[PDB]
């Protein structure tokens, strides 16, 4: 038996842990994300994959907007996507997400 | 045909719901849309159309309001 | 920087139609490698490093482990 609403993260990972001991999460694999996407459930992986598990505004605003009882702020930046695009800017590759008209922006 | 007397979180019936909306895709954030309102209504911001109950979740006025056919959507 | 990328196309263009065979098929692997920097607007001037970026310091972080 393990359960957690919130708790302590790790620092390496944004992601909350593994195990009783620690009072960590539990692991929501590929699998679940694939039949996620066979129910065509979007809104509630995408929610999964970031304020549940990654963004450091994201879970404290969901907190916040739980505990106040307003709407559920809608998650922008993943810590998973500012880690990939650092790490692939880190071996010299200019990656630059453009709209469907217009200028290109940074996430922030 | 024969309902028999559904209840809870299966009750406002999904296919009388499924009828309103071209496919339930649609009718999630059709309903989804309208929580997001009677939420913000709390704090458009339009009241709860349909009588809401002692402690009702958002979602089931939503889809009570479905039920009730006091929405209209429009596909983006 | 001494290199008009064109050049090299329209050469790829006559290597590939007269020199069919080997020659044809070493230009085959040239020929995308080499057009690639025309349709797109990325110059070849950006494969060596005046200056290397450094990862953040979280995602390479140093910090004391318990005792």
């Amino acid at each position: 038996i393990h359960a957690r609403s919130t708790g302590p993260y790790s620092m390496i990972t944004q992601q909350p842990l593994g195990g009783k001991a620690q009072f960590g999460g539990q692991r929501f694999g590929e699998m679940e994300c694939w039949a996620m996407q066979a129910y065509g459930a979007a809104y509630t992986l995408q929610e999964l994959l970031t304020i549940k598990s990654d963004d450091t505004v994201g879970r404290v605003k969901v907190y916040e907007a739980i505990v106040k009882g307003e709407n559920i702020p809608e998650p922008g930046i993943p810590e998973s996507f500012k880690v990939l695009l650092k790490e692939l800017q880190s071996l010299c590759l200019n990656v630059e997400v453009l709209s469907s008209d217009g200028a290109a922006i940074e996430m922030r | 045909s024969a309902y028999d007397t559904p209840l809870g979180i299966t009750n406002p019936p999904i296919d009388e719901l499924l009828s309103r909306a071209s496919s339930k895709y649609a009718l999630v954030i059709y309903a989804a849309k309208r929580a997001r309102q009677i939420n913000d209504y709390y704090n458009e911001y339009v009241g709860p159309l349909v009588e809401p109950g002692l402690q009702e979740k958002p979602l089931s006025i939503a889809l009570r309001e479905i039920h009730g056919d006091l929405l209209e959507h429009t596909e983006g | 920087e001494n290199f008009d990328i064109d050049a090299e196309a329209e050469s790829l263009r006559e290597v590939i139609r007269s020199g069919k065979g080997q020659k044809k098929l070493r230009a085959l692997k040239r020929l995308k490698v080499v057009a690639a920097f025309q349709q797109s607007g990325n110059s070849p001037m950006g494969m060596v490093l005046d200056a290397v970026p450094v990862i953040p310091p979280e995602l390479r972080p140093m910090v004391q482990l318990d005792g």
